[PDB]
Order: structure tokens, then C-alpha cells, then sequence
């Protein structure tokens, strides 16, 4: 049939232009029925109509078609546990957005895609259901309604073919999990390949580290319950007999570095075989031949197994490739840290050859500091150069500050609470500011930090420091006195090993005592200070205004930071006053801890804290009272009240403020009082010696697949408090309090472990050596922060 | 939450304009965005994309400007006022932009912008305000480049430093950054021991200053 | 945000300009790679408020 | 530890 | 306190000793490598320089100056193994 | 935070009772199988009633008054105090003086009738997730990675096994298979109906009898050298016994078994609709959703009446004619999970709690 002309009906978005070019057919052609179904085939295809009618008029070749309705938007209404925008996300990830048509055909499919989503997600009972709304003008609104349903959760996790290992023992390492009591962090209860993967491999490692080479996974298993509200994991796999690391052998393009590596492949013949240890050879030999230059050396492992004798024989293959030159290092990303903040943290440096290794390390360092969600690396290639690179950094900028409030309680502080506010990038400089502030039974403590982590290329970096304390002592198991002081210090600090570290600053602090309960050891001090108060009667008041230099060294091994199983930490604190101020003395402390292990699993350890702490004046002077050392409590002697281990008061006879009887009165006039006074209440000592040895064990009674995360320990606390002023020749009648033979010692048990409500550590001991005026205080226990 | 009634799109398009002389964008946006879905191909929508442009740049909304302005660039590249667009995303990578030492390629896309629309074009009245903001892009690029190279400097590395102020001299010559940095290459050249290049870089110096 | 509601509305700053770097006798400078490079547009048009930035009527 | 109540990154 | 050093092009002695007065340039690049610096001004001279520097225990670094000519040939070599 | 359901659960029906059910007695045992999926169920053979727990205690009873004959478990002890359980799955089988039982460890256990004395016990290939069966001489074992094995009754030796294919995701269960004319008919989750010959293995055929969409057998039956299958998600179909050609079929699905009378076909769908279609073209006679998700069991005809229990508690006694309920009682709190058992004139059952009940009617 020949077409003199085109005509259309209902093109309405698309233009005649369009339509005129998408169809085969043109004017003034022949056409037939295939043709026409050709054209009527390509509308429909074009997406934007829905029902297409090619027909012929008297002459004309008539297009009837009904455009489908433009979407106009697109609304939702029970996506309790999906965000409206990922959702909307994924839908245009789909196909279907603004603007576009709506095929009203699709509808289940769309509806099956989210319902999809859906069991992605974990929920496999949720029905999505699509409502069409029509508007005027061809357009159209899609709402989506979502019965979300109930998630599914694990009810168990089986491994089959196990013999040596209990099931529980291999579950207690895994990320998924089938039992979270509520007393207890240990995860949540539901179901990702990603972990299921993790686990794969954590199984396969805990094999690989024992000696069972020919270990391997035969087959996994998740299934489903009728209702789908719990899934079943089951995991068949298959250990061989254990092996043994009979030799090694190198073999490859050394570079002529055969001499370097023989050291680094050296075991005891007749060893257990490893995959960390194998793991940690090739890492080795990659380090070093990146030492020499080498940028992508290769290395493999393959064992050479025999069955006769069990004996495995490792087969490394080393191939070191060419050297590869950095020209630039960039940073995408950082619109508020600037260019310095990323760079100082890079150990690879632009201009020299290059080391993955340490791309990575920077890697590393730039997600330690926390201003950045994610950190990706490419390393790309520079149009005409075989043997030069640019690295790349991409990074997305998080919120870099906080603020945060937590609550506590405990024996020895009762209830502490915390408020703070806190910003660790201040205008992308790297500076941390901070205004912080606790309060607990006996002291309000309230200070404004300021620190450059580097004001030094090295690392070095500048404190600074404003603080208030309140400090109540009658609420804290001593003798009465007040002291509201306030100050600013200012440190500098020094790394120089990745463990130890030194610091160095300034200080100053005025002191102001006041309502002090007359006792000698008060005395001793205030007269060496010039003084002449009072000792029948307590309104005394004493301002002191000091200046001080503090010095300090860190040591910090620990394998972990929670639950450690070997090395040790260490820290040493000194100040000392220097002329113009009023007080001089000097005072030093010493803080231990070390965990060494018995076993290979670090099930089984042995702790050992101590804590030594020393003080005097210089100008024939004293120290001061405030400044004293206390032990007893959940940190330094268990089993006895907070503060009280040491030298006790030795009132005088003196009126007090207001009298009332029913209460109890420490040696008034208005009681019969006519000389001095033992007491019980605590005032400290300037010398202390405190030692712990604890004994670390597993939980018995726990399930072993969460009773890793609960620390059961048996100890034995020894600690001694004395003062070395005490003249026991005018003073004859009471003690003498600087004799440091005066040992206290205490055992028990101790639980630890995490909750919700915060850390717990649960204590029971029983001091079966205490002398007279010590309290005894058997159960403590700090829930909370502190 | 800014319901819009049905009325016809005269009265809408009116107080649009009616209110974007007054000085609040949040309204207008509303109903400009009404206009275009309600009316996807009415006679004017171009216009609309126009003046949509207008107002997510002037009301912070910078990256649906983004979107808008390639969307329109793409549906009517030979439109008469297509000019306007390329000066709009321009503005926006420099607003973007908004601070040396921070990431310049939304600076580096607002050059090759701004490039493009002069070269093009220029004969129009988006061009000299064009070039004023491109010689201070260039400064920016330049600086952010000299704190690299200062930050090497104060690490100890000497042929990053060379190597960068090189980069400098290539690219951006005619700035006040390299001529002051040409010191630090000075220094650079003189710790490694070669000073037959230091003296060559004490020529140019004394040449200028 | 707030630091986005300072450019989009008016301000505008003026730079130092671009002054070439010369050459002494007995050596040249590198090459400019031309790559970041400023044309003369010839004409003088407005600047810093005095352009209007309101789209026409098409 | 310090935060059991809410470490707020606003 | 420190971390390591590492600036330009890392030369094992027996590269060195590869290169003789006559070679071109991608002779040189095969052998030794693309230096990471040149002279600029004009002349065509590269710059093979080796630099290491650990944590305070001092700085090596071994100069390889390469004079070519105007058509991509070796004319001079110059070595400072340490430097004063 | 609050929790909702797609589907809402239906109410409890409120019926007068033509006959009021009793409850003979019952008898307790060891924390039952909890809150898992399992086929782990109560058996009968000569007056006296074998039942277990999941932890690894087995018990005998009269059948009469419920007196213990003997109990025994299965839990190794390493000394006074370390215990870990046996994890019992498959339904008791007992056939011949001995009682087969399956575990979740790969364990099969055969016991003697007398003394709970191990005959023997034998490693699988995976789980046992299904009822021992007993036939020709051997027992037929399905378990849960797809592998379908016969041991020997008396020796525990494994004969043969055949691998069939099984997917990403299924559901928590194994068909058990039936024998018929020297040959076994089973079903996997891949949605297959499968025969295979006892002697050897030699798979005679394979028929695809389906609709992430998942489906499962679950115990076919065999009537007049015609199989029934039935699907989960999928659809019911008659197959020929000898070439697998599908003379019928119908869009419904379940897990849960089925039984089959006269000529009417009793089941119970996945969403709990009780339904008797005929047995030559798959004709609906009646139906009755007043069930729906209640979480239903197994029925078992009873005196001319279907009985079902629920997660609830409730067993309800159904007629068959029409469909109405007869009778409606309350036995346990913590629910019924597991399929009853009806023969010789006891209809007993277990709920989750291990708590043995038997029904009566005065």
C-alpha cells in the first residue's frame, strides 16, 4: 500500500519528529501488514505507549495510541525498616522514577523486585502491594504499600564431621551467632552471606593453625522453617590426620637475595604446621624485597603433603617484578581537612620508588584517625611511562565531633556522671577541643583541652589543659577537708618507639582548703608552711598558689586492649615544684601491669599489678596533705574500704560547729574531751607500695560458645601505706605509722565481663591480715563507666 | 508542606516571577517544580528549566543545578541562551569550591567551564566576569600546589619539591605563588648537593625580583 | 551549608594579575603545556553585581 | 570506657 | 622518632655499570630506568639520584649525572658516590 | 519498637462438642525438642509406646496406663560433669525388635526393644533430618545434604547411597521415603520426585513436580500402582508408578503429610486450609479455612475424623463428610509441633515439652 502521507493520534510527549524517525515505514513507500506490525512492534518497544492501533483510513495511515500515563510521583507507606530515599533508590535503579511512564503491566514485577529486596534483607513474609492513582492530562501516582512482616532469626548453627573440636568451641569464634543472653554484647541473631563467608574462613584458619593441612569444607547448608521465622545453618566438612613441617624450600628470581631469606625460612624440623607462620614468611619476604626496592614480589606457597609419614614440605615461589616510581600522591575528598592533615599520616613518600606495604600502612593511619567514613587506594598508571604511578586516596568526610554523656556506679564513687563536648577536626586543622565535666560522690571535676597532635613534623604534639576540681574528703572515707582548686597545664609529648612514649610540661594550681578537721599530720604541714591556726576550733582557711614541672613515660605492649592474654604496660608520672612557689616538694609514682600466658589457646594467664608511689619536701618543708597517697579498693587492695589502708587521724580535743546529739562526734569538748584522740578514718601517707597476683581462668559453668567474653580470675593483694614524718617518739601512746612492715593482704574472686547498662567487675575477697582501724568492705562492684 | 492548588499556569508562572524579585527562592522553587511536572511539555518548560537553574543556584541547592543544567545542555544543546548554562556551571563549581589547601577539581572543572564559554563565545555579557574569575582560580590551583610543596619542605623530601614546583612552572607561570616558590627549589637543589642548578634558579630570581 | 549561602548570593573578589616570568640570558624556561591558559576577550562588560544573572524571557 | 548513654557524632 | 626517607631512583651498582659513553636514551631507560628529574632549563641532562635516609642513623645518597647531546646520545657520566 | 505481622493469625473457633474428648493419661519426658523444627515423634508397636527428647533420652511405656518400662540416654559424658547432648531428629521407628532413631550429629542409632541396648550406631553422610525407614532388610535414611543411604537392620553397614542435587535455600526437612513393588519413591527439595530400586540404587526415574521460590516433597504415598505428591509452593500431581507420566494435577502446596481414604484425599495446605479432594481428577469437595495460620500438624483419621493440633494446644476433632468441627479440646500450653499417631485404637501424640498425651472420646 502505497503512503502519500503520516498522520498521528495521541502523540502528546514524543514529537512528530521522533515517531517520523523511529518507524521504519516513510511517506511515500509501499506498505503491507508486516510493515505495519513492524511499526506498531516499534511504539510499543519506544516504552512510552501502552495500546497501539495502526489502521488505514480512506488514504491516510492512521496512528491511534495511548500514551501511558507519566509518572508523577511515587510514595510509600510502611517502611518501617528501609529508608524512603535507599528505597527510591533502588527503584530507579530499577527503571522506574519521575517523569517517566508507567507500564501497567509490571505491576507484580515490581512488586516481586521489592518483595526480593525485602528477603534480601532478612524479612521473607512481607507483601508489597501496588496502588495506580490517575490524574488529569495522562498522568498517574504510584503508591506502594509494604507489610514488612516479622525478621527471621538463627535457632542453630551445626557443624558435622567434627571430632576433635567441640562445636560450641569452633561457634565461640564465629561473627554470626544463635544464643545472645540479655546479660551479655555479643551480637545480634541474624543471617548474611558476608558473615557466613567470614565464618567459612575463620573455621578453615582455626584448622589450617592446628596441623590439619588436608582440611576441607565439604559442603553448607541453610534452610528454612514452614513459617520463615528461623533459619538452620548446617556445615559438613572433613579433618585429616595432623601434619608435619618437615622442610622449605626457595625457588625463583631471588634478585641474588638467596642469603637474606634462608634466615627468615628456618624452623625446627619436626615442627606442627601453621598457616599464620607460612602467612608470615611470605610477608617477610615481600617486606624485604620492597626494602630493596621490588614494588609487586610475588610469593607462593604450595605444600608438598605425604601421608606415609605425615610430613609436609612447603614449596615457595618467589617471583620479585620490576621497580615502579611514584610521581604524585592526590587526596579526593577533603573538603574541610586540608591537604597536610592526610599527607603526614603517609609512610610512602612521593618521589622515590614505590612499596604497597606502605600503601597500605597509610591507608591504615588515615582510618585510625576517624574523620573519614571510607578510605579507598588506586594506584594508577601515567600516560606514556612504563615504571611511574600516581596514588590515589579517596575519602568521605564524616562528622568529625561529638557530644557525649554516660552514667556510672560503683562502691568507692557511688554514682559518677559524665557530660562532655568534644571536636577532633576543628576547621580541618587537625586540633582537638573539648570541654568535659564529671561529678561522683566526693568531686566535681570540670576542664577545656586543647591539643595539636603535631607540632612537630615527627609527630611531637602541644597540650593544653583548664581545669576546676571540687574535692570533698568526707565523702570519701578520710578525715574532713575541703579543697576547690583550679589551674592550666600545658605537655608535650614524644614518641619514640611506637610503644614508649615520653612527655614533658608546665603547670599551675591554686588550692584553697578550708573546713579541716583538726589532726596532727594536718599540723605537721601547716607549720613547716608558717602557719599558727587553731585546734579548738575548724574554721581554717589555706590558699596556696603553685607552679609545677611534670614529667611522664608510657610502655604499652598489650596484645589487646580488652581482655589482654600477654605483655605488659607501664607508666611512670613525676612532678616536681621549681622556686617561686609557695609549696616545694616532689612527687613520683609508678604503675605495672603484666599478663604472661601458660598455654597456646590464652585461656589460662597469670597477671601481676603493682603500684609504688613516693613524695617529700625539699625546704625542710612537708608534703602536701592533698597531694598524699591512698590505697584500698576495687583497684589496689580488695576487701577493704575505699581509702582507709594506711595512717589514721589523731584528733585533737576541739568544739565543733553545731552540736547535736544522736550524732557522732570525733573527740569534741561538749563529749569529755581533754587530750588527743585516736581515730579510724583514713588521711593517707606520702609513701605506698602496693602488689597483685592474679590468676586468670575460664569461666566453668558458662557455655563454652559465649564464655570467652566472661573473665573469671582467683587473686592475691598485698598493699601498704605509710607516712615518713611521723615522730613516734613524741607521740608514744599511738602507733607508729611509718613502718612499712605493716602488710595487708586479701584474696578472693573476680568476674568481669560486658552489658549493656555498661562494663561490669563483680568482686569478692577476705582480708585475713588487717590491722587495727581498717574497714572491711568484702563485695564491690562498678557497674558503668567508673 | 507548600501544597499548590490547581490553578492555570499563567497565574502560577506569575507569582513565580513574583516572588523571585522579591528575594525568597524556597517559594518559587515549589511551584516551578509543579509547573514542570504537571506540565512536562507545556509551551514554556524551557523556560522554566531556566529559571529553575536561577534559583537552586541562589538557594544552595547546588547539585540539582548540577543535574538540571546537564539535563538541559543535553535535550537543547543549539538553544539560543545556552551560554547562561555554561555560566551557571561555572558559578556552580566555584560556590561549590567555597581554604588553599583543600580539594581544587571542583576549581580545575570550573576552569575548563569558563574556558570553554570564552573560547566559544565571546562576544556575550557572561565572558569578562568569566575571565576575572578564572585568573582567580588559577591563583587558587597555584597556591594549593605551593603548600604541597611547602609541606615537603618541612618534611625533608627534595625531589618531590623540584619535581612539584617544575609542575608549577609548567602549568601556572604567570602567578605570584611560583615566584614564590622558586626558593624552595633553590633549597631543594642545594641540599642534594647540586648547585650548578641552584645557581640556574638564583638567575631566574634576581631576573624578576 | 552556611558557607554555601556567601557565594551564591553576591560576593566577588579581585585577585593579583598575572604578570609573565621572564628569562635570563643563557638558559630558557620550561614549556607552558598551554593547558591552563587565559584568552583576551575583548569588549567590557559588567562585573560583581553590575551583571544581570536574571534568565531572559526564552 | 565512656559513653554508655549516648556518644552523640551531631 | 622519625620514619625512613626514600627520595629517587634506586641504583644497585650493577646498573651503573651497564651504561657506557654511546648509549641513547631508551637504552638507559631499559637499563637503569625514567629518572624522576631532569634539567628544565634548555639542556637535556637527567639526574639519577638515590637517597635514604632511617630513623637517626644519618643520610646516603649517591649522584649519577647523565650529560646526553642534541640527538639522544651519551657524551658524559659523572658519579658522586657520598656526599661531604 | 513494636512487632507486626503481615498476616494476621485467626481466632479460636468456638464449637459445641457432639462428643466430649478426654485424656487417658500422660506421661512426661525431658524438655522435648523446644523451639526447633523436627520430625522427632512418639511411636507404637505391641502395647507399649517408644518416645525421645532432643537432648538424647529415650523412654518406653505401657500403652494402658503409662508406666515405664525402661529409659535410657544417649548423651556421652565426659566424667561427672561435661555433657553434650545427641540432638535427636528423626521420627522413633520400630520394626523387628529394634528402634531406629537419627541425630543431627550424623548418628543413627538402632536399639532392642527389651533393655534400650545399642544393636548398633553407624555415621551418616549428614543431619537425619527423617524417619527411619524400614524395608526389605534395610533402612532408608534422607538426610540433609541430599544424600539418600540404606543401612543394613541388623549390622548398621552402610549398602548404598544416592546423590541428589539440592539447592541454596530450602526448608528445614527430608522426605521420608515409601517402598512399593521392590522399589523406593522419595522426594528432595530441588522439587523432584524420584525411584530408585532397593537392591542397588539404580534411579528408575525423576519427575519435576513444581510451580526465590523454593519447593519440597515431603513423603509421598502409593495407591493401586499410582504415586501422590505433593509439593510446597507448588502443586499437587498424581504420577504413573512406572514411567513418571503426571495424570493430574493442582495449584496447592504443603509441607506437612497427607492421607488417603476410600477415594478422598485429606490434607492440610501451608496456609492451613483443610481440604478433601477427590482421587481421580484432584475434585475439591469441601474446604475449611476457619484454621488459617493456627500452625497446624499432620492429620490422622481417627474414628471417621480427621484430628489436627496447633501451636496453641487446641486439637480439633473435623469431620470428613462435610467439614464441620466436632470437637474442640485443650491438652498443653506449649503447642504441638509434631504429627499424632493412630493404630490400634490409641491416638497419641506429643507436644513440645515432651509431654505424651492419649486421646479417648466417652
Amino acid at each position: 500500500f502505497v503512503v502519500k502521507d503520516i498522520h498521528f493520534e495521541g502523540l502528546q510527549r514524543v514529537a512528530v519528529g521522533a515517531a517520523l524517525l523511529s518507524m521504519p515505514v516513510r511517506t511515500g513507500d509501499t506498505v503491507n501488514d508486516e510493515d505495519i506490525s513492524n511499526t506498531i512492534r516499534a511504539l510499543f518497544a519506544t516504552g512510552n505507549f501502552e495500546d497501539v492501533r495502526v489502521l488505514r483510513d480512506g488514504d491516510t495511515l492512521l496512528v491511534q495510541v495511548k500514551e501511558r500515563p507519566t509518572i508523577a510521583s511515587i510514595t510509600f507507606s510502611g517502611n518501617k525498616s528501609v529508608k524512603d530515599d535507599m528505597l527510591k533508590q533502588n527503584l530507579e535503579a530499577s527503571g522506574v522514577r519521575v517523569g517517566e511512564s508507567l507500564d501497567r503491566t509490571t505491576i507484580a514485577d515490581i512488586e516481586k523486585g521489592l518483595e526480593d529486596f525485602y528477603y534480601s534483607v532478612g524479612k521473607y513474609s512481607a507483601s508489597v502491594k501496588a496502588v495506580v492513582t490517575p490524574l488529569p492530562r495522562n498522568r498517574v501516582d504510584l503508591k506502594l504499600v509494604f507489610q514488612e512482616g516479622v525478621s527471621a532469626e538463627i535457632q542453630q548453627i551445626n557443624i558435622v564431621g567434627n571430632h576433635a573440636f567441640t562445636t560450641d568451641e569452633l561457634i565461640s569464634h564465629f561473627q554470626l551467632r544463635d544464643e545472645v543472653p540479655w546479660w551479655n554484647v555479643v551480637g545480634d541473631r541474624k543471617y548474611q552471606k558476608q558473615k557466613l563467608a567470614g565464618d567459612l574462613e575463620t573455621l578453615r584458619s582455626y584448622y589450617l593453625d592446628r596441623g590439619y593441612a588436608r582440611f576441607n569444607i565439604d559442603s553448607t547448608q541453610v534452610s528454612l522453617t514452614p513459617d520463615k521465622k528461623g533459619i538452620y545453618v548446617t556445615v559438613n566438612i572433613t579433618e585429616g590426620d595432623q601434619y608435619k613441617l618437615s622442610g622449605v624450600e626457595v625457588s625463583g628470581n631471588l634478585a641474588g637475595h638467596s642469603a637474606e631469606i634462608e634466615q627468615l625460612t628456618k624452623i625446627e624440623p619436626g615442627e606442627l604446621y601453621n598457616g599464620t607462620k607460612v602467612t608470615k614468611m611470605e610477608d617477610d619476604i615481600k617486606k624485604l624485597l620492597g626494602r630493596y626496592g621490588y614494588a609487586y614480589p610475588r610469593v607462593q606457597s604450595m605444600p608438598e603433603i605425604n601421608d606415609a609419614d605425615k610430613t609436609v614440605k612447603l614449596r615457595v615461589n618467589v617471583d620479585a617484578g620490576n621497580r615502579f616510581y611514584v610521581r604524585k600522591i592526590r587526596f579526593e575528598g577533603n573538603d574541610t581537612s586540608k591537604d597536610a592533615v592526610l599527607r603526614r599520616e603517609m609512610r610512602q613518600m612521593e618521589g622515590a620508588w614505590l612499596g604497597s606495604d606502605l600503601v597500605d600502612q597509610g591507608k591504615e593511619r588515615l582510618n585510625r584517625l576517624g574523620f573519614f567514613e571510607t578510605v579507598d587506594t588506586d594506584t594508577q598508571r601515567v600516560p606514556g611511562s612504563p615504571d611511574q604511578v600516581d596514588v590515589v586516596y579517596k575519602v568521605k568526610e564524616r562528622n568529625t565531633g561529638s557530644f557525649n554523656f554516660g552514667i556510672g556506679y560503683g562502691t568507692e564513687s557511688g554514682v559518677s556522671f559524665q557530660a562532655g563536648v568534644q571536636q577532633d577536626n576543628w576547621l580541618g586543622t587537625g586540633y582537638a577541643v573539648g570541654i568535659n565535666g564529671t561529678k561522683n560522690d566526693y568531686q566535681t571535676y570540670a576542664e577545656l583541652s586543647v591539643t595539636n597532635p603535631y607540632f612537630t613534623v615527627d609527630g611531637v604534639s602541644l597540650g593544653g589543659r583548664l581545669f576546676y576540681n571540687d574535692f570533698q574528703a568526707d565523702d570519701a572515707d578520710l578525715s574532713d577537708y575541703t579543697n576547690k582548686s583550679y589551674g592550666t597545664d600545658v605537655t608535650l609529648g614524644f614518641p619514640i618507639n611506637e610503644y614508649n612514649s615520653l612527655r614533658a610540661g608546665l603547670g599551675y594550681v591554686h588550692n584553697s582548703l578550708s573546713n579541716m578537721q583538726p589532726q596532727v599530720a594536718m599540723w605537721r604541714y601547716l607549720y613547716s608552711m608558717g602557719e599558727h591556726p587553731s585546734t579548738s576550733d575548724q574554721d581554717n582557711s589555706f590558699k596556696t598558689d603553685d607552679f609545677t614541672f611534670n614529667y611522664g613515660w608510657t610502655y604499652n605492649k598489650l596484645d589487646r586492649g580488652y581482655f589482654p592474654t600477654d605483655g605488659s604496660r607501664v607508666n611512670l608520672t613525676g612532678k616536681v615544684t621549681i622556686p617561686g612557689s609557695d609549696n616545694e616538694y616532689y612527687k613520683v609514682t609508678l604503675d605495672t601491669a603484666t599478663y604472661v600466658p601458660i598455654d597456646d589457646d590464652h585461656k589460662w594467664v597469670v597477671l601481676g599489678r603493682t603500684r609504688w608511689g613516693y613524695g617529700d619536701g625539699l625546704g625542710g618543708k612537708e608534703m602536701p596533705f592533698y597531694e598524699n597517697f591512698y590505697a584500698g579498693g576495687s583497684s589496689t587492695v580488695r576487701g577493704f574500704q575505699s581509702n582507709t589502708i594506711g595512717p589514721k587521724a589523731v584528733y585533737f580535743p576541739h568544739q565543733a560547729s553545731n552540736y547535736d546529739p544522736d550524732y557522732d562526734y570525733e573527740c569534741a569538748t561538749q563529749d569529755g574531751a581533754k587530750d588527743l584522740c585516736k581515730s579510724d578514718d583514713a588521711v593517707g601517707g606520702n609513701a605506698m607500695a602496693v602488689a597483685s597476683l592474679e590468676f586468670i581462668t575460664p569461666t566453668p559453668f558458662i557455655s563454652d560458645k559465649y564464655a570467652n567474653s566472661v573473665r573469671t580470675s582467683f587473686f592475691w593483694d598485698m598493699g601498704t601505706v605509710w607516712d615518713t614524718n611521723w615522730d613516734s617518739s613524741q607521740y608514744s601512746g599511738y602507733p607508729d605509722y611509718s613502718d612499712p612492715s605493716n602488710i595487708r593482704m586479701s584474696a578472693g574472686i573476680a568476674l568481669q565481663w560486658m552489658s549493656p547498662l555498661g562494663p561490669l567487675v563483680f568482686s569478692y575477697a577476705q582480708p585475713f591480715k588487717k590491722y587495727d582501724g581498717d574497714k572491711a568492705e568484702q563485695f564491690q562492684f562498678n557497674i558503668g563507666k567508673t | 508542606k507548600e501544597e499548590v492548588p490547581d490553578n492555570p499556569p499563567n497565574e502560577i508562572y506569575a507569582t513565580a516571577q513574583q516572588k523571585l524579585q522579591d528575594g525568597n527562592w524556597r517559594q518559587a522553587i515549589t511551584q516551578l517544580e509543579a509547573l514542570d511536572n504537571r506540565y512536562p511539555f507545556g509551551p514554556y518548560s524551557q523556560q522554566v528549566q531556566l529559571d529553575l537553574i536561577y534559583a537552586y543556584y541562589k538557594n544552595a541547592d547546588l547539585p540539582l543545578a548540577q543535574a538540571a543544567i546537564d539535563r538541559f545542555i543535553r535535550l537543547n544543546p543549539t538553544h539560543p541562551n545556552i551560554d547562561y548554562v555554561m555560566y551557571m556551571r561555572g558559578l556552580t563549581n566555584m560556590a561549590l569550591d567555597d581554604r588553599s589547601d583543600r580539594d581544587p577539581q571542583h576549581a580545575r572543572a570550573a576552569f575548563s567551564d569558563f574556558s570553554k564559554l570564552v573560547r566559544g563565545y565571546p562576544n556575550s555579557q557572561y565572558t569578562t566576569d568569566a575571565t576575572k574569575r578564572l585568573v582567580f582560580l588559577k591563583d587558587r590551583l597555584a597556591k594549593y600546589e605551593y603548600s604541597v610543596a611547602e609541606y615537603y619542605t618541612e618534611r625533608g623530601a627534595w625531589v618531590a619539591v623540584v619535581n612539584r614546583v617544575e609542575g608549577m612552572l609548567r602549568d601556572y607561570p604567570d602567578t605570584q605563588a611560583t615566584r614564590d616558590a622558586l626558593p624552595l627549589m633553590e633549597n631543594a637543589y642545594r641540599q642534594m648537593q647540586m648547585n650548578a642548578q641552584a645557581e640556574k634558579v638564583a638567575k631566574i630570581i634576581a631576573a624578576n625580583s | 551549608r552556611y558557607k554555601r549561602q556567601v557565594s551564591g548570593d553576591e560576593a566577588y573578589l579581585e585577585a593579583a594579575p598575572l604578570a609573565e616570568l621572564h628569562a635570563p640570558a643563557g638558559m630558557i624556561l620550561p614549556v607552558t603545556s598551554g593547558d591552563y591558559a587565559i584568552p583576551v576577550t575583548n569588549g567590557s562588560g559588567a562585573v560583581g553585581k553590575a551583571l544581570d544573572i536574571r534568565p531572559p524571557a526564552q | 570506657w565512656n559513653s554508655n548513654v549516648h556518644s552523640y557524632r551531631f | 622518632y622519625r620514619p625512613d626517607i626514600n627520595q629517587g631512583n634506586y641504583l644497585t651498582a650493577n646498573d651503573v655499570s651497564k651504561i657506557r659513553v654511546g648509549m641513547t636514551q631508551q637504552q638507559v631507560a631499559y637499563a637503569l630506568g625514567t629518572p624522576l628529574m631532569s634539567d628544565p632549563f634548555g639542556t637535556n641532562t637527567w639526574f639519577y639520584v638515590f637517597r635514604q635516609q632511617p630513623g637517626h642513623e644519618g643520610v646516603t645518597q649517591q649522584t649519577l649525572t647523565l650529560t646526553f647531546n642534541s640527538s639522544g646520545v651519551l657524551t658524559n657520566i659523572d658519579n658522586k658516590p657520598a656526599l661531604s | 519498637n513494636s512487632e507486626e505481622d503481615v498476616v494476621k493469625m485467626s481466632p479460636l473457633p468456638t464449637v459445641e462438642n457432639q462428643f466430649t474428648p478426654t485424656t487417658a493419661w500422660s506421661t512426661s519426658v525431658g524438655s522435648g525438642i523446644g523451639n526447633f523444627y523436627s520430625n522427632l515423634h512418639p511411636a507404637l508397636a505391641d502395647n507399649v509406646v517408644y518416645a525421645a527428647d532432643r537432648a538424647g533420652l529415650v523412654k518406653a511405656l505401657n500403652a494402658d496406663d503409662g508406666k515405664e518400662i525402661w529409659s535410657v540416654s544417649l548423651a556421652e559424658k565426659d566424667g561427672w560433669f561435661s555433657k553434650e547432648p545427641a540432638l535427636l531428629s528423626g521420627g522413633v521407628t520400630v520394626s523387628g525388635g529394634h528402634v531406629y532413631i537419627g541425630s543431627e550429629k550424623a548418628q543413627v542409632y538402632a536399639l532392642n526393644t527389651s533393655d534400650g541396648t545399642v544393636a548398633w550406631q553407624t555415621k551418616v553422610a549428614g543431619e537425619a533430618l527423617s524417619r527411619p525407614v524400614v524395608s526389605d532388610g534395610l533402612v532408608l535414611i534422607h538426610t540433609s545434604n541430599g544424600q539418600l543411604q540404606a543401612l543394613n537392620e541388623a549390622d548398621g553397614a552402610v549398602k548404598w547411597t544416592v546423590n541428589l542435587d539440592m539447592p541454596s535455600l530450602s526448608l528445614r526437612g527430608e522426605s521420608a521415603p515409601t517402598t512399593a513393588f521392590g522399589a523406593a519413591v522419595v522426594g528432595g527439595d530441588n522439587g523432584r520426585v524420584s525411584a530408585v530400586l532397593m537392591e542397588q540404587g539404580q534411579m528408575i526415574w525423576q519427575q519435576r513436580i513444581s510451580q526465590r521460590l523454593s519447593d519440597v516433597d515431603t513423603t509421598p504415598v502409593v495407591v493401586n500402582g499410582v504415586v501422590f505428591a505433593l509439593a510446597y509452593n507448588g502443586n499437587l500431581t498424581a504420577l504413573d508408578l512406572r514411567s513418571g507420566q503426571i495424570m493430574w494435577k493442582r495449584e496447592l502446596g504443603s509441607v506437612n503429610d497427607f492421607i488417603v481414604d476410600g477415594n478422598r484425599i485429606y490434607l492440610v495446605d501451608q496456609n492451613d486450609r483443610v481440604m478433601a479432594l477427590t482421587i481421580d481428577g484432584g475434585v475439591t469437595l469441601w474446604t475449611q479455612s476457619d484454621l488459617l495460620h493456627r500452625l497446624l500438624t499432620s492429620p490422622v483419621l481417627y474414628n471417621g475424623n480427621l484430628v489436627v493440633g496447633d501451636s496453641e494446644g487446641y486439637l480439633h476433632w473435623i469431620n470428613v463428610e462435610d467439614g464441620r468441627f466436632v470437637a474442640q479440646q485443650k491438652v498443653d500450653s506449649s503447642g504441638f509441633q509434631t504429627e499424632p499417631v493412630a493404630a490400634d485404637g490409641k491416638l497419641l501424640i506429643q507436644a513440645k515439652d515432651g509431654t505424651v498425651y492419649s486421646i479417648t472420646r466417652w
